[PDB]
């Protein structure tokens, strides 16, 4: 994984697409980038690895991520996870009051990002 | 081919003084009252993001509520040529050995991300579209406010420029607004859109 801004709002970075207006992560899929975006610019997004935001459809609890720049760009909010034995996160219904990065997929489910650095 | 739709929560005043010609939008909720040097926070679907305005003129009908909100359009950091500032705000300029990202990152990593630019393209607005009233003001203020900046409502402007992101010139935002609301409509847009050419 490489680090470019691929435009002055647009940063790649940790495998996602950064909307530095919005602070946060963007689907590279999301149709509007076919006109925000001028068509070396979504070259440059294809030639890199970025996160096919399905592939997370698949799990219910927040994902711990080795994201430096992705946390330090992203706006953050609180939410309530279980403490597993794994050491890993899981969804609510031992508690622990985390940060992490929201992102909407198309399957309507949100997915929680959080910082994977970070012990609670 | 058109239809008139009722604008919730929104009131028309009719003023000098107050009464029942100057006018201004009120919201009976909070009561929040925009008009002309008002600047707001706009929701902008295309764009995927806010944009910023400063409230032009309120065209309104003598015959029915019709009301047209119309605004001069602010540019966000991301909307600056990364290429022109360096150019004209670098102090090394001449030398542009870099790939263009590199501008990129530079200029996004050093801009107040808060930080306006006034341009005098004129825009309509549809209040459904209104999030919350902006708070643009001088550099002197923004240097006070610091340590107590609402990132969501407080904005900062020093320059006005072209709606490409070029050609900076300086202005004091609080004597625009001041003058804004002075003149009429279309004599303040016309001076506003010489200060570039």
């Amino acid at each position: 994984t490489e680090e470019e801004y691929v435009s002055p709002r647009f940063l790649v970075a940790d495998g996602f697409l950064i909307d530095l207006a919005e602070e946060k992560p963007i689907n590279p899929k999301d149709p509007r980038l076919l006109t925000l975006l001028k068509d070396h610019q979504r070259a440059m997004i294809d030639q890199m690895n970025l996160v096919k935001w399905n592939d997370f459809k698949k799990y219910q609890d927040p994902i711990p991520l080795k994201a430096k720049t992705l946390f330090k760009f992203c706006k953050q909010i609180k939410k309530k996870f279980l403490r597993g034995a794994d050491f890993k996160l899981h969804t609510l219904p031992m508690t622990v009051l985390c940060s992490c990065v929201p992102i909407l997929l198309d399957d309507q489910t949100v997915q929680y990002l959080y910082d994977d650095s970070l012990e609670h | 081919a058109k239809t008139l739709k009722d604008l919730q929560g929104w009131e028309i005043i009719t003023t000098d003084e107050q009464g029942n010609t100057e006018h201004y939008l009120k919201r009976s909720s909070d009561g929040i009252k925009l008009g002309r040097g008002d600047s707001v926070v706009m929701h902008n679907e295309a764009a995927g993001t806010y944009s910023v305005y400063m409230i032009q003129e309120l065209r309104l009908n003598t015959l029915n509520n019709v009301v047209e909100l119309w605004a001069l359009t602010y540019l966000r950091w991301f909307e600056v040529n990364p290429l022109a500032h360096y150019r004209q705000f670098n102090p090394d300029a001449n030398i542009l050995n870099r790939p263009l990202n590199y501008y990129n990152k530079l200029f996004s990593e050093t801009a107040n991300k808060n930080e306006l630019y006034l341009t005098a393209e004129l825009a309509e607005l549809q209040l459904f579209n209104f999030i919350r009233v902006a708070n643009v003001m001088d550099g002197s203020k923004w240097e006070v406010l610091k340590g107590n900046v609402d990132p969501e409502r407080d904005f900062t402007v020093r320059y006005i420029c072209e709606p490409t992101g070029e050609k900076f010139v300086d202005i004091n935002i609080e004597d625009v607004k001041a003058y804004i609301k002075k003149v009429e409509p279309r004599e303040a847009q016309e001076y506003l859109k010489d200060l570039t050419l």
